[PDB]
RNA sequence: AAAUAUUGGCGAGAGACCGAUAGCGAACAAGUACAGUGAUGGAAAGAUGAAAAGAACUUUGAAAAGAGAGUGAAAAAGUACGUGAAAUUGUUGAAAGGGAAGGGCAUUUGAUCAGACAUGGUGUUUUGUAUUUCACUGGCCAGCAUCAGUUUUGGUGGCA
RNA sequence: GACGUAAGUCAAGGAUGCUGGCAUAAUGGUUAUAUGCCGCCCGUCUUGAAACACGGACCAAGGAGUCUAACGUCUAUGCGAGUGUUUGGGUGUAAAACCCAUACGCGUAAUGAAAGUGAACGUAGGUUGGGGCCUCGCAAGAGGUGCACAAUCGACCGAU
RNA sequence: ACUAAUCGAACCAUCUAGUAGCUGGUUCCUGCCGAAGUUUCCCUCAGGAUAGCAGAAGCUCGUAUCAGUUUUAUGAGGUA
RNA sequence: AAGCGUGUUACCUAUACUCUACCGUCAGGGUUGAUAUGAUGCCCUGACGAGUAGGCAGGCGUGGAGGUCAGUGACGAAGCCUAGACCGUAAGGUCGGGUCGAACGGCCUCUAGUGCAGAUCUUGGUGGUAGUAGCAAAUAUUCAAAUGAGAACUUUGAAG
């Protein structure tokens, strides 16, 4: 007998392999797991870990975010790495020249980078030039900006978005919402 | 004379029958849970049937092995045996029920000449 | 193809035996089993037969020769666990046991072809048995009643206690 | 499909996933949001505040046509111009002949003021504008013209 | 007029449909037999065999029918007819059996069942040159010796 | 590691050596019975079932968390500030497949009840922590940099 | 009382698969984890809603802001 | 005392603990410049394993769709029986024997009216209860001949 102090036979709770089925991605995973295991730089050990993430967990990193990382001093020549795809943007107008490696790039994204003189490559070519990740930088997409992130944390005095298919006046704007009617939250 | 293997043990030879399958002809012989609440067999009152559990698993280096020392593998024609010919040491060819006798004779002749062990050589023989 | 195939094909090469760290350590006999002591056979053709121990072999077995003229038991080899030693010890220095060895006790060549499906002592065996008993009979005769002791069988009485018996 | 529906896995278990004690009935708590004021009060309040009751005057025959009002933030302003001429227009800021953007033809109602447009002359023809969207484009030298 | 519905009727074509306790209630003489005064209700019942070639004829029996025979690829297809399961029953055989029997652990007994390796094989002259005509192995089960691990049980030594 | 001057040996990171008998019911399997001990009749309700609680004579077949409109979370996929061809049109080997314009939905701005109004002083702010990266550092470590994200204070739009 | 063996509201069909917090049943395997009968509110007491209790999906990180614990010091309590 | 009270030891046994083997789960890992079936694989280490409701995963099976196995098949498919065997922990699969006569499998994927012991379940069928209860109101029949194979019930006669 054992006084099991916790969840015995507990699973890690961390993704072991990407539960998706794209063979190319699994091929790419086989690349980094050899790299992460046989290297020492903690860089690749985190790039691979973020590779298992879901569609929501790999949000589209805007090239505008990329430009901001370029504006981050001490990183002018640093190559940019983004797990997940990268989209183009209309807010910005002049993207400084650099090289960016990421999963995917939209039609405008590839166009904007190339017409910026940039150099987009895959994670494979990323390994080729930077085995241990020489002067790289990892950029993660915004994760607290989805729909349902505003929908969690419900409760009175919580002030979070209410899940409602229909939206507008006379919907969730009655007693209990304003102290005028009944109470307020 | 195959690759020698660790000494064989099934670790529970007796087959698992459903509770009270003996006394009722409409209880299917194949094993099942019997997930009632009153069930004596659902929790293993000593002196009653022990439901299958992992610990009754065989050894990994014996899984799917014949007591003769082969992993059986059935066949239906000469061409299917060709994928086996190199591996006479580990796999044993086997003839299916739905193979004609005149088909069996050419199969057996081919297999025996190749020395591939066969596990139903005496089926549907003509005498 | 009513059963397609196993993809992962197991190997066929036999991995060699591990270099086990075991050695042929020589046998160390007991205190009561001394060359020249009187033994009693326990199991086999000659159960309960009084005999005399001659020489331990490199076959970790006991060359035993009760006087074949006396007990009708000729020279042969027995296993250590199957004999009880008796404090009665005789002299064996006067008899030589040099040429009794494993190849001399080679029973016969058995194979899978020249086999007697249905169902002749070597002459030289008799004389070497004779030459051994020459000194042995002259030796055993030095003390009274021992000839009869080696002649007679051995059997337990009623209620006699081996745990209390002193051989 | 159906073979992955866990009722298939559940098959054999007496309650089929709805409990031995509860013994899933037809409609225990009523139908719909029944009893929102009697025995569902807390859910209809602590998850859905402001459910029961009304507010605001009742608009009769409210036609969506009048309240059509797409929003065009100044960052999105340059999207209307074609990509091939977009770069051509970012460079060579031509006050003498500056591009026009027909947000109305683009079906964009009112110009808003998210800001940060390059200091180039741009003519904007939109139904509505803000206070500072005018200011920001005025700072960039652009003028705005009004079309219904 | 058109574009639009159509489970009625007819016609036409299809089905990732059902396959005779399903599918129309109805695959068959079904809205039938059958019940109810009536309003109504409402069945069960598809398949021998390629071909009836549907068992002539002989015989016992009053006859049915049986035994023969004969047709038939099959009569273990005979109109009580594709295959023919079980519950149930009979017969034979096998067993056991003192108010249950039935099951689990393991074993005896009895019945009954696959497997070894009997290898091209330490080769050893083809009767006008491919039988190595002696085996090399491990199949099973044991015993002994030496060990390693776990541990048990003493007996003796020195010491504080 | 020990023994060893070494050579190597070894009780040293998991059993070898030798011998015998048999090669089949011999071992083993299954089974039937007997034996020792044990075993309540199962499903369900209940705190409590073996119950003097209820269903269950038996057996074969049928037989029960499906479908869909709207969605939620999560995941997978494509695209991605867009997105969605299949309302329709063209086309066709023809209910297929392929192609195509239009708007149109949802997001790309919210906010008020409404009139309306509608998000940059700042490097899109600061602070704290923050993976990773970079500089130095044999290496700790030091710094610089800090994505996402956590909390806070700001700023801006709307409402009062 | 009787109104076709049906009567304190006949019978036939449709609505209609009327209804149900109530009873009964809910069909394969094996793994891994693993409960509650409690807060409050309800014409609420055989039921619901919530909080809790469970699993699963995981995510950010890597030895910590921790601990059904003791000790030091320091309180506070009105039971024996 | 085989009682009481007390104490000394020795001993017996739990799925208790310790050691080992094996299985599975989990955790940590290691495993590609010509070394491996080219990795959700293999390998190493260690810790664990109860459990209804409930949850999740990996699995077998049924009806069908697509592709594939130039799969099986009248010298015998499916089904069925089989104290015959084999494989799996099981879902089950495979083979052998017998009947049988015409379609059916394995793999990958897809789909579903998809897995039975229950529901005073349905339909159909057969039981023990069983050659038993019962076949007893109405006074009541008998002899003979005849038909007929067969007569208590048929005919007739003679009675009552």
């Amino acid at each position: 007998g054992i006084d099991h102090t916790s969840k015995q036979h507990k699973r890690s709770g961390h993704r072991t392999a990407p539960k998706s089925d794209n063979v190319y991605l699994k091929l790419l995973v086989k690349l980094y797991t050899f790299l992460a295991r046989r290297t020492d730089a903690p860089f690749n050990k985190v790039v691979l870990k973020a590779l298992f993430l879901s569609k929501i967990n790999r949000p589209p990193v805007s090239v505008s975010r990329i430009a901001r990382a370029l504006k981050q001093e001490g990183a002018a020549n640093k190559t940019v790495v983004v797990v997940g795809t990268v989209t183009d943007d209309a807010r910005i107008f002049e993207f400084p020249k650099t090289t960016v490696a990421a999963l995917r790039f939209t039609a405008g994204a590839r166009a904007k980078i190339v017409k910026a003189g940039g150099e987009c490559i895959t994670l494979d070519q990323l390994a080729v030039r930077a085995p241990k990740g020489q002067n790289t930088l990892i950029l993660r997409g915004p994760r607290n900006s989805r729909e349902a992130v505003r929908h969690f944390g419900m409760g009175p005095h919580k002030g979070k978005a209410p899940r409602i298919l229909s939206t507008g006046r006379k919907f969730e704007r009655a007693r209990g919402r304003r102290r005028s009617k009944g109470f307020k939250v | 004379a195959s690759l020698p293997h660790p000494k064989i043990v099934k670790k529970h030879t007796k087959k698992f029958k459903r509770h009270h399958s003996d006394r009722y002809h409409r209880v299917a012989e194949n094993w099942r849970k019997q997930k009632g609440i009153d069930s004596v067999v659902r929790r293993r009152f000593r002196g009653n049937i022990s439901q299958p559990k992992i610990g009754y698993g065989s050894n990994k280096k014996t899984k799917f092995l014949s007591p003769s020392g082969h992993k059986t593998f059935l066949v239906a024609n000469v061409k299917d045996l060709e994928t086996l010919t190199m591996h006479t040491k580990t796999y044993a060819a086997e003839i299916a029920h739905n193979i004609s006798a005149k088909n069996r004779v050419v199969i057996l002749a081919r297999a025996k000449a190749l020395g591939i062990k066969v596990t139903n050589p005496k089926g549907r023989l003509a005498l | 193809s009513a059963q397609k195939a196993p993809k992962w094909y197991p190997s066929e090469d036999v991995a060699a035996l591990k270099k086990t760290r075991k050695a042929a350590r020589p046998q160390k006999l007991r205190a009561s089993l001394v060359p020249g002591t009187v033994l009693i056979l326990l199991a086999g053709r000659f159960r309960g037969k009084r005999v005399v121990y001659l020489k331990h072999l490199e076959d970790n077995t006991l060359l035993i020769s009760g006087p074949f003229k006396v007990n009708g038991v000729p020279l042969r080899r027995v296993n250590a666990r199957y004999v009880i030693a008796t404090s009665t010890k005789v002299s064996v220095e006067g008899v030589n046991v040099e040429k009794f060895n494993v190849e001399y006790f080679a029973k016969e060549k058995l194979t899978k072809k020249e086999k007697k499906e249905a169902k002749e002592i070597k002459a030289e065996r008799v004389e070497d048995q004779k030459v051994v008993d020459k000194a042995l009979i002259a030796e055993i005769k030095k003390t009274p009643l021992l000839k009869q002791y080696l002649s007679a069988s051995f059997s337990l009485k009623n209620g006699d206690k081996p745990h209390m018996l002193k051989f | 499909p159906s073979r992955f529906t866990k009722t298939r896995k559940h098959r054999g278990h007496v309650s089929a996933g709805k409990g031995r004690i509860g013994k899933h009935r037809k409609h225990p708590g009523g139908r719909g949001m029944a009893g929102g004021q009697h025995h569902h009060r807390i859910n209809m309040d602590k998850y859905h505040p402001g459910y029961f009751g009304k507010v605001g005057m009742r608009y009769f025959h409210k036609q969506q046509a009048h309240f059509w009002k797409p929003v065009l933030n100044l960052d999105k302003l340059w999207t209307l111009i074609p990509e091939d001429k977009r770069d051509q227009y970012l460079k060579s800021a031509s006050k003498e002949t500056a591009p026009v953007i027909d947000t109305l033809a683009a079906g964009y109602g009112k110009i808003l003021g998210k800001g940060r447009i390059p200091n180039v002359p741009v003519i904007v023809k939109a139904r509505f504008v803000s206070k500072l969207a005018e200011e920001k484009i005025r700072a960039a030298g652009g003028v705005v013209e009004l079309i219904a």
